[PDB]
């Protein structure tokens, strides 16, 4: 918190915990599956997989291998959109429009493309 | 493979000290000088190529054998090929996650490029999927 | 005569210059009566490996020759008698007056001196004698992890010789081997007591090469045993030799091989872990009748490790012996002992090696247990079924040094195959066995004599004995 | 990789233990008051997560004793090289 | 002079000085002796390395024992050589030669060399004719070749020398031609058994048998496969016969090679292997082939060391085979014989090219279905079958009987169970295994398919069984 | 006739003697490091004869400050520590200095500590059981008399307090003396070790032979045989009992890998020393019964990576007669020994070694604690109201059945006033026996808390 | 750690016998040669005291490993550390279920021994019944 703010920290930290118990939960996922999660942890696992999706960006040294031209996002828009993600803002949106996208402009475009927004 | 164990053998028997596995320290720079000779030559040259394609042998799906290690950080891709998507049907086995071209689209022609951009990591997310949602109701 | 010197030792390893005319693989006398046997010879000195005290071999001792390869006294002044892998009585009894002596490393009876084992040997084991059955020859592998019954079912061998020896007809005995390697001390001061209390003694052998022992002696150990115990079998006799167990030999060998610094391979044991308990256990034998018709009959030991028969040595040994008998520490700790378990345990040639009464007793029972452990893990027919295999289960359960003769597992096998424990309750389907055999021997005994003299269960003999267990069956 | 992977299954499979573990119980106290409940649809939830518990519990033990295997090989195999070094360097 | 003397001793490798000027070439075979009572004997010394100095380096065929130094060693001038002829079959024969049956026959035979170079490459020529055996799992999945290469892999008791003695019974007893044994490092009593079975079926006439066992020193160990297969080009190369030849248990000769590779001092490649494992085999293996118009079918059995198929001796076995049956402990464990691994084992002609569309599809699928059976272990351990899908439940249940269904009552497996083998053809396995695949048996009993031919017999199983 | 160091490798030491004064194996040599703030006398043991007359020896103190060159005298023995009934209330070292009292005991009888086990002839051929007194290792995991047994648990589950029972019980029960040997003994719980012997009034009783953690593999190595070597003259020579502890075992073979590793030997299996099993087996095979005299021990066991298969346990479980496991769940019950009735074990629970209705009443008692222990989770969890009334009559009566395994120690007389128990084996297989019959469900828990046979249960039950 | 391998480095170049994981046959003696000389002395030594705090990075949480099992058993306590409890937001990231303090309250003063009393137990029971968090009804 103290070099790069409180808010940047609180968020950073709540991506962590989110991610690491998706990563506990992904093998009862694998056998038992999702169903017999608690409401909260199905909850949790969907914002896991919107934001693991979401740490993806099209880079611009990668267009040589996707074809799609890359894109920069600055850090307090990373923060915010992470801050919205955490709190489940965006759970309503498909995964698949979280992947390989710069800001929430790009997620929003992509949303739309998708049949969502 | 059967070559870095020839190398091995040879070395072995002229007594020089062993590494991993046995194998002599210099089993990387025996692949790797062998396998930087395949080149895309300057117009300067002649424009001219070798194309190399090495086949490494693994046992038992173990990627991170001492040659298979060697070889796969020396290439400019790998495409890796398991029975267990052989025996499912896939032909070729080639197992779309790990499996990659480091030279990409500028090795295609623009309409290959074109229809098959995405379709690598596409085919990795479906993978992806299939696994987490096979239970899912 | 050649003397030679000590020129360095350390870790039962000593090196001796001179000895000029040393065989290789000959014994050696260092002082203190030490012994040792010339390994390796070299332009500069030879390499032995001591058997025995190794910390009293020192620089500039004096070195004599015995004249001798690699051997062990042998004769039958060795039956009763505990010595340890040299010969050299360590029961305090005194002098062992050997016949001759005889070489460990003789190579074993070729493809054109063997004939196939045809022989029963009986265990007395019910488990093992009905599915398991050994043959007089054969190799018999007994394995399983620590405390799981493998020395009881060796003893309980042994000492179902003595009917056997009683006869005094050199092709109905069996002299008996036991061999202790890494065993405790009073491990081996019990197996003899109760050998003792048996009987066996008579007709049985001991090499001890307790756990005190450095690893030359628990090398050497099984090698003395078979060269003892080949000195019988090419006089015609029959032999039964137990390795307990082989990898604790296994285990002093890969310490020697480390100790000469013999580069390791799997699990640090040498390249040649396997030849040290193929050539050996090769050597039990069925010879042709040209060789004189003798036997020996190989029972050696494995402790596995968490019932991992997978391991090194275990698929060594499995891979040498001509099947092998499992026991399990969950049915041993379940109190099914002997802990058998159907699914591995197999016997490869004791087929032809089994009388025709238990062959047709036993016959649909080791796959009737083979399937029930499974159904059982897991309607009226299959409910029976679950009670049939509860009470064959039991039937299969034995006392420790209790074996039973052969003309008795028949009947008892017959008890269990033939639904006439269905009606006593599993709790008693040992003490009912038991009490009714006892019936048997005490009236109706001809059937027991009919079983031993023609090694078959008549259809009279059949029916006499069902109508003598409904009429235990009323009484009981 | 062998020996990583024996643990990360030794870590799912207790994991799936401690689930199922609890499935059973709360099936327990269901029954004094989905489709986990083995052959029932070929009490039942409850038989079905005592077995699940148990084939997990047998599935760590196997697990843990191939890991352990695999931890023993590794050590023998690393002395092996180390000291073929040290014998060629002699 | 001409003559050496011992020098070093350590185990059966012998270190050997001769006069300079007569030091023996490499794989010539030396002479001394031991005259210590017991153990008195000849030594057969083959030369293995020049060590300088006028030394030489060699493997003692004979155990070592009551050998001393300085005693005289005398060069044959040749290599371990064999009789060969028409006369070596029905006689059994050491590695050296001599007969055992019969000792001092084959003595005026022509003597061939043990060592020779395998054939010009533009002499070989791809083997791709089925080989029928009659028994429905190699047929279907692992079709075996006529002139080519089979191997038998599998740990310790799971099978292999029961199918050894199964394809002794199916292809031999047929054959038109001559065959050759070579029991490399097993058991002895399993080379009588050999033997007079061999004699009661009438095939020991055609037949010549090769044993170094279990107790014999690492060199007879390495060099009896060389005399067998020398004895087995000699059929090949000068009477144009149709060679069969068994080799139980290659894999000996292998691990005698690592024996003997420490003793001559080399230094130990992986898992205490000799470094030159690969070359060995390659020499050994590549001698092992048909040539144009000639032919050699060859099968052998691989032990797998612990039940590792990583092991450096199978793993540099595989390259030299056309067809391979690995055996499973797991698959024994059900039961199931033959114990065969039939997603990991394999088949060069299992190709739609050479077997026709329709074996070839039927291979296949029921291949994907055992490989969709295996990927579902994971959750069936745990949950059992009661979670899957209605798809996978109805694979699994096909899986299961597929899986029952490879196994087959063998003719070699009577002695164990007292139940005739059964021979089940070819066209017959491919419709059978198309009818499971397709689901025309879901409603038998699983047990129905277990250790029966064809669908006779299934009919009749299924009807003992009440279905 | 001194010898010279020659070469220094650490604790290694290569000395040259003249060509016929070369020391046997294993004799103890005497080297000086002179340097002042280092100065000390050096204990060599030789290990190898290198051949010209050279001895590799292993260093029992560190070799900081010696100097190339310097004499060695070779004292003609191996090491040798004091013997008879001295040592006992005295701490030594590996080498028989007195640490408390230093040259206290340099005029005892001294022993060699390399000695052979008992002939071959002279064991007793039958086992027999060590009557301890104590309800719960008599019931459930009776001690052999010249066994071994394995003790388990980490701090705090009376661990301590249990083998200053034991050392009661040893010396006033069967008149025998105590032997505790810490092998990579920690200082700071050897001070403690002896401090609280003092305190319990049970030093006089003991000998205590430390080999500490901060010295060389070579002490560490020696040490249990050397505080063998004193209870074997107090067995063979003075005619008694011994109880020997060893804590750790364990280090005891790890340290004797360090000496295997320092002196060039290749490693076995899992990198321990070739002669692992060999080396075990001379330990372990000289603590016996012999000519009615016997040594029992007790022996701290660790197990690497929980992995019993290891080698290191693996041959020391080949010795080991009974399993004592001390659990941190009894022990917060206040249920004293702590001893895990479940996890416990022994190998002469066996009809033919205890008898019929011993093994009976001890298997009922095992069923009985391993149902509880079964039904714990639904208590825990669902509340034991969920249960079947035929469950809550098991659940009293394993409640009191585990209570009554708990026992007033002779060495918990220190903390509370109360003097133990010691309770013949009839008396605690007939009370068990009516137990698990269900004789005394009505009567309170507490009545079962720390009490001795039946006359205390009533008493109790009275007294509540 | 860092300087077990320092020592290690050292006595490979000197040529000194390597064992388990290349360590000489004397790192154990090093680190506890190094950790006995943490003490308290007595009263008659002046009282003073030195309280040793060794840290040690563990590989993938192999607390078997040859150097972590050497300081282990030299120490009389033992704070594990863990990157899963650290990820979940438990800093300090202790495992307080496998942490133990031999000394344990004689360290402690007579008000944190008191509070502390019920800590241990009550945080196991919290462990065994996180499985039912969701079914708390
Ligand atoms: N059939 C049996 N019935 C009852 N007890 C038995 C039986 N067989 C063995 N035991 C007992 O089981 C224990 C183990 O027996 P035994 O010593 O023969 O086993 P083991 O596998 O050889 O053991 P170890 O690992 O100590 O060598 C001993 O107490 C023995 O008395
Ligand atoms: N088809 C079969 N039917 C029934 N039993 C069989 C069959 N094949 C093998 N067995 C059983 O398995 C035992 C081992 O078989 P086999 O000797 O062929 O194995 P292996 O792989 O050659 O063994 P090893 O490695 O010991 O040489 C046989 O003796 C028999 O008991
Ligand atoms: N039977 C008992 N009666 C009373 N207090 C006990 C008893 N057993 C243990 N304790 C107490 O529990 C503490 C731990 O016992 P101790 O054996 O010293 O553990 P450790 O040996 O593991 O340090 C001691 O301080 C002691 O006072
Ligand atoms: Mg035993
Ligand atoms: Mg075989």
């Amino acid at each position: 918190p103290a070099i790069v703010g409180d808010e940047h920290y609180r968020v950073a930290q709540e991506v962590i915990r989110i991610l690491q118990r998706y990563k506990d939960l992904q093998d009862i996922i694998a056998i038992l599956g999702i169903d017999e999660l608690s409401e909260e942890d199905k909850q949790l696992v969907n914002r896991a997989r919107r934001i693991e999706r979401f740490l993806s960006q099209n880079m611009m040294a990668a267009e040589q291998f996707t074809g799609q031209p890359g894109s920069t996002v600055p850090l307090k828009e990373t923060i915010e959109a992470f801050d919205k993600l955490t709190k489940g803002e965006f759970d309503h949106l498909p995964e698949q429009a979280f992947f390989l996208i710069g800001g929430l402009d790009d997620l929003a475009k992509k949303a739309e493309s998708l049949g969502a927004k | 493979s059967k070559q870095a164990d020839a190398y091995r053998a040879i070395s072995l028997l002229l007594r020089r000290p062993p590494g991993r596995e046995a194998f002599p320290g210099d089993v990387f720079y025996l692949h790797s000088r062998l396998l930087e000779r395949c080149a895309k030559l300057s117009d300067e040259l002649g424009g001219g190529s070798m194309t190399g394609l090495p086949i490494i042998e693994t046992k038992a799906n173990d990627i991170s054998a001492f040659i298979p290690t060697n070889v796969i950080s020396i290439t400019d891709g790998q495409c890796f090929l398991e029975s267990d998507l052989f025996n499912q049907g896939v032909r070729p086995a080639i197992n779309v996650g790990v499996s990659v071209s480091r030279v990409g689209g500028a090795a295609q022609i623009k309409a290959m490029k074109e229809v098959a951009g995405s379709l690598r990591l596409d085919l990795s997310q479906y993978r992806e999927l299939e696994a987490f949602a096979a239970f899912a109701s | 005569e050649e003397i030679g010197t000590v020129i360095d030792a350390g870790d039962g390893i000593a090196h001796v210059e001179g000895l000029p005319s040393v065989m290789t693989q000959e014994l050696l006398e260092f002082p203190g009566g030490v012994l040792g046997v010339a390994l390796n010879l070299d332009e500069h000195s030879v390499g032995a490996v001591i058997l025995g005290e190794f910390e009293k071999i020192e620089e500039g001792q004096q070195v004599k020759r015995t004249g001798e390869v690699l051997s062990v006294p042998v004769g039958d002044a060795f039956l009763g008698r505990v010595v340890n892998p040299l010969g050299q009585p360590i029961d305090g009894q005194g002098d062992i007056a050997a016949e001759t002596r005889r070489a460990l490393e003789l190579q074993a009876p070729s493809v054109v001196q063997r004939q196939s084992v045809s022989e029963p040997l009986q265990t007395g084991i019910k488990a093992i004698d009905a599915m398991t059955p050994i043959g007089r020859g054969q190799r018999q592998l007994i394995i399983g992890d620590r405390k799981t019954g493998k020395t009881a079912v060796c003893v309980d061998t042994i000492l179902n010789q003595r009917e056997a020896w009683l006869t005094g007809d050199p092709k109905q005995q069996v002299r008996c081997v036991y061999v202790a390697i890494g065993q405790k001390g009073t491990t081996i001061a019990s197996v003899k007591r109760a050998l003792e209390e048996g009987g066996a003694m008579e007709y049985t052998t001991i090499v001890a090469a307790p756990a005190s022992d450095a690893a030359g002696f628990k090398w050497l150990a099984p090698y003395t045993g078979s060269a003892i115990g080949q000195h019988w079998m090419y006089n015609g006799k029959h032999v039964l030799i137990v390795f307990d167990d082989l990898s604790k030999q296994a285990d002093a060998y890969r310490a020697i091989s480390l100790l000469l610094r013999r580069p390791p391979g799997r699990e640090a044991f040498p390249g040649d872990v396997f030849y040290l308990h193929s050539r050996l256990l090769e050597r039990c034998a069925k010879l042709s009748d040209e060789l004189g018709g003798g036997s020996m009959t190989g029972l050696p030991i494995i402790e596995t490790k968490a019932n991992d028969i997978s391991a090194f040595i275990p698929t060594n040994v499995i891979s040498i012996t001509d099947g092998q008998c499992f026991l399990e520490s969950d049915l041993f700790n379940q109190g099914v002992r002997p802990a058998i378990n159907v699914g591995v345990s197999v016997s490869r040639v004791g087929g032809a090696a089994q009388i025709k009464a238990m062959k047709e007793v036993a016959g649909s029972l080791r796959l009737d247990l083979s399937q029930y452990r499974e159904l059982e893990a897991f309607d009226a027919a299959s409910k029976a079924q679950l009670d049939r295999g509860a009470r064959l289960v039991e039937l299969l359960k034995q006392p420790q040094y209790s074996p039973l003769a052969v003309e008795e597992q028949v009947v008892a096998i017959f008890l269990g195959t033939q639904g006439h424990l269905d009606s006593v309750p599993v709790e008693d389907v040992q003490r009912f066995e038991s009490e009714l055999l006892e019936h048997v021997k005490a009236s109706h005994s001809d059937i027991f004599d009919g079983i031993r003299e023609t090694k078959k269960l008549s259809e009279e003999a059949e029916e006499k004995l069902v109508s003598v267990i409904n009429e235990f069956k009323k009484g009981f | 990789a062998t020996l990583r992977e024996l643990r990360g299954r030794i870590r799912s499979a207790g994991s799936i233990k401690k689930i199922t573990k609890a499935q059973e119980l709360i099936a327990t106290s269901r029954i004094a008051k989905r489709g986990l409940c083995g052959a029932y649809n070929a009490a039942s939830r409850r038989r079905a997560m005592k077995s699940a518990t148990d084939n997990a519990d047998d599935l760590i033990k196997a697990l843990t004793l191939a890991a352990n295997r695999e931890r023993q090989a590794q050590i023998t195999q690393e002395i092996s090289e180390i000291v073929g070094g040290a014998n060629a360097l002699a | 002079k001409t003559a050496g003397r011992v020098v070093r001793i350590t185990g059966p490798v012998v270190d050997v000085e001769f006069p300079r000027g007569s030091v023996p070439e490499l794989f010539n075979a030396l002479h001394a002796e031991i005259t210590f009572g017991a153990l008195a004997k000849t030594l057969t010394l083959e030369v293995a390395q020049h060590l300088g100095d006028s030394l030489v380096r060699c493997i003692s065929m004979q155990p070592t024992d009551g050998l001393v130094r300085g005693v005289e060693v005398t060069d044959t001038g040749a290599s371990i050589s064999v009789p060969v002829g028409d006369g070596v079959k029905g006689h059994v024969f050491n590695a050296l030669g001599d007969c055992l049956d019969d000792p001092g026959y084959g003595k005026d035979f022509e003597h061939w060399s043990i060592h020779r170079k395998p054939p010009a490459f533009s002499d070989l020529e791809p083997r791709t004719e089925m080989l029928e055996t009659g028994l429905k799992v190699v047929d279907l999945l692992t079709p075996y070749v006529r002139g080519g290469k089979i191997a038998l892999f599998g740990g310790a008791g799971v099978g292999k020398t029961v199918l050894i003695q199964e394809m002794i019974n199916r292809i031999a007893r047929n054959f038109g031609g001559t065959s050759v044994f070579a029991g490399v490092g097993e058991r002895t009593r399993e080379g009588n058994d050999l033997w007079v079975e061999l004699a009661d079926a009438n095939v020991l006439k055609d037949t010549a048998l090769v044993f170094g066992q279990m107790d014999e020193p690492p060199g007879t160990r390495m060099r009896v496969a060389l005399s067998a297969l020398t004895m087995a080009e000699f059929f090949r190369d000068e009477q144009g016969q149709d060679v069969l030849l068994f080799i139980d248990n290659i894999f000996r000769f292998t691990q005698a090679g690592s024996e003997v590779s420490t003793l001559l001092g080399r230094m130990p490649s992986a898992v205490g292997y000799q470094p030159t494992l690969a070359d060995e085999m390659g020499e050994l293996q590549e001698r092992i082939t048909s040539t144009r118009g000639r032919s050699i079918t060859s099968m052998q059995a691989v032990y797998v060391p612990a039940d590792d198929y990583t092991d450096p001796a199978p793993a540099t076995t595989f390259a030299h085979l056309d067809a391979t049956t690995e055996l499973s402990r797991a698959v024994f464990s059900k039961g199931i014989f033959p114990a065969v691994d039939p997603l990991a084992s394999s088949s060069t002609i299992l190709d739609p090219a050479i077997v026709g569309d329709e074996h070839y599809r039927v291979a296949q699928e029921v291949i994907r279905i055992l490989q969709r059976y295996k990927d579902l272990q994971d959750i069936i351990a745990i949950l059992g079958i009661d979670e899957l899908s209605e798809e996978d439940k109805q694979l699994v249940n096909r899986a299961r009987r597929i899986e029952r269904f490879l196994s087959q009552n063998m003719m070699a497996a009577e002695q164990f169970t007292g139940q005739p083998g059964s021979t089940v053809p070819l066209k017959e396995t491919i419709e059978a295994f198309d009818k499971l695949t397709k689901g025309e048996f879901d409603h038998l009993p699983e047990q129905a398919f277990f250790l029966i031919g064809g669908l006779d017999d299934l009919a009749k199983k299924a009807e003992s069984l009440g279905a």
